[PDB]
C-alpha cells in the first residue's frame, strides 16, 4: 500500500495500485504462487492480444517459453546467476513484469536444483518508478512469508520445483538510498550513465566474483546510455560473464543497435577488433575520454555461436576466448 | 571571537548545517519551525518556540 502511495505521485496511473490489493496467492493450492500472480497479471492487465502480437511480430517465437524451447530440464535448471538487463521499450511495463516472472518460472521447473540467483536492472526514468511495485509482486511469487524492507533483495522458494530464489531489484532508488546512508532527503539528481557505473562501484565492493551464466539483453530506453552492444561490451570487459555464459536479446523493433549487436556477436574475430577499434577513433573526444564505454571496450576475442534465432529474439552461448 | 573554529565545531557545523537544509526540504507547515541541535553526540531537531 506504501507503494500505491507513491506510484500515484510518479504519474503512474490507478491501475497498478489497484492490483496490489486484489493481488492473494493460495499458499495452500497445488499451483504455485509464482504462477497465480503469473495468471493473475494476464487476467487483470489483459496481456492475451499483446503476447500474441509480441510471438506474431517474433515469427510465431513462443515468448511464452523461450527457455523450455531451447534448453532441456537439465541445462534450464543449472543456470544459477542470471541478470536481466532492464525491460524492452517495445512491450507495456506488465508484459515486461509478466516476462520477468515467467523467465524464473521456467528457470525453477525441477526440485534438485541449486539455488537461484536473479538480478533485475531498472535503468530509465520510465522503469525505476515500478521497481516497488516489481517487489511486491515478487515477495508473493517468491512466497517470502518464511522468515518487507525498503532496500534488499527477496529470497524465497519458486516455480513448480520449490527451487530456492534470491530476487534483486537494481535501481536509482536503491543507489540513492545506498549514497546517503538511508536518509530521508533523497531529492537529488543521479543520472542512468552516473548510474551505471555505481552498479559496477557495488559488484566491486561486494566482492562479486561468481558469474552471470544467462544474459537477458533487451531495446532498452535511454539507448545513449542504456545500449545493449555497449552493455554486452562492457561485461565482455570486466570478466563477469562465465566461459558458457549464454546471451538472450529479445524485442519486436528492429533497429542499427540491433544489426551492431548481431554483427558484433555473430562476427570473425578481425570484424569484433575493428568494430572496437572504429568505436573508439569515431566517438573518442576530450570530454567523452572518461567515459565507462571508453574503459570497457569489449574483447574481440570472446567467441560466441548462434544457438536459437526467431526474428528478433536469439540465444548465442560464448564458445571460447582466443588468446 | 575569533581564529579557525577547532576540530568538534568544524564537525558540529558542518553535520549540523547538512541537517538544517534536509529540515528546510523536510518541511510541512504541521512540522514546527526547529532548532537544529546535538544531544547525545546525535544532531536532534528542537523547537525554535
Amino acid at each position: 500500500d506504501s507503494i500505491i502511495r507513491d506510484l500515484e505521485r510518479e504519474n503512474v496511473g490507478p491501475e497498478f495500485g489497484e492490483f496490489l490489493n486484489t493481488l492473494q496467492t493460495d499458499l495452500n493450492s497445488e499451483k504455485p504462487p509464482i504462477e497465480q500472480v503469473k495468471s493473475q497479471l494476464e487476467t487483470h492487465f489483459n496481456l492475451a492480444h499483446e503476447t500474441q502480437e509480441f510471438s506474431r511480430k517474433n515469427d510465431n517465437a513462443p515468448v511464452d517459453k523461450l527457455l523450455t524451447n531451447y534448453y532441456n530440464n537439465y541445462e534450464v535448471n543449472v543456470l544459477e546467476f542470471v541478470l536481466q538487463m532492464g525491460f524492452s521499450r517495445d512491450l507495456s511495463i506488465p508484459l515486461n513484469v509478466w516476462f520477468v516472472l515467467d523467465m524464473i518460472s521456467q528457470l525453477s521447473t525441477s526440485k534438485q536444483d541449486l539455488p537461484l540467483d536473479y538480478y533485475l536492472v531498472l535503468n530509465n526514468s520510465q522503469t525505476g518508478k515500478y521497481s516497488d511495485f516489481v517487489r511486491y509482486l515478487i515477495y508473493e511469487a517468491v512466497g517470502a512469508e518464511i522468515h518487507l524492507a525498503n532496500r534488499g533483495p527477496i529470497r524465497g522458494n519458486v516455480g513448480a520445483g520449490d527451487r530456492k530464489i534470491t530476487f534483486h531489484l537494481l535501481c536509482k532508488k536503491t543507489a540513492r538510498m545506498i549514497l546517503v546512508g538511508d536518509d530521508r532527503e533523497t531529492d537529488f539528481e543521479m543520472s542512468d550513465r552516473s548510474f551505471v557505473t555505481l552498479l559496477l562501484d557495488y559488484y566491486q565492493r561486494v566482492g562479486t566474483t561468481k558469474k552471470i551464466d544467462l544474459l537477458l539483453l533487451t531495446n532498452n530506453f535511454d539507448t545513449n546510455m542504456n545500449n545493449k552492444l555497449q552493455q554486452l561490451k562492457i561485461l565482455e570487459s570486466l570478466n563477469m560473464l562465465k566461459s558458457n555464459c549464454y546471451v538472450l536479446d529479445y524485442q519486436i523493433t528492429v533497429d542499427q543497435v540491433t544489426a551492431n549487436f548481431n554483427s558484433y556477436v555473430e562476427g570473425i574475430p578481425a570484424f569484433r577488433r575493428h568494430e572496437i577499434a572504429n568505436f573508439l577513433k569515431k566517438r573518442k573526444t576530450p570530454k567523452n575520454a572518461d567515459e565507462l564505454i571508453f574503459k570497457y571496450v569489449g574483447r574481440w576475442n570472446i567467441c560466441y555461436q548462434k544457438k536459437f534465432h526467431q526474428g528478433n529474439i536469439s540465444i548465442h552461448q560464448i564458445s571460447g576466448y582466443l588468446d | 571571537r575569533g581564529g579557525a573554529p577547532c576540530a568538534f565545531d568544524r564537525f558540529l557545523a558542518t553535520v549540523q548545517g547538512v541537517d538544517a537544509v534536509r529540515a528546510v526540504l523536510e518541511s510541512t507547515p504541521a512540522i514546527p519551525s526547529p532548532v537544529i541541535s546535538i544531544l547525545e553526540n546525535k544532531i536532534v531537531r528542537q523547537p525554535l518556540v
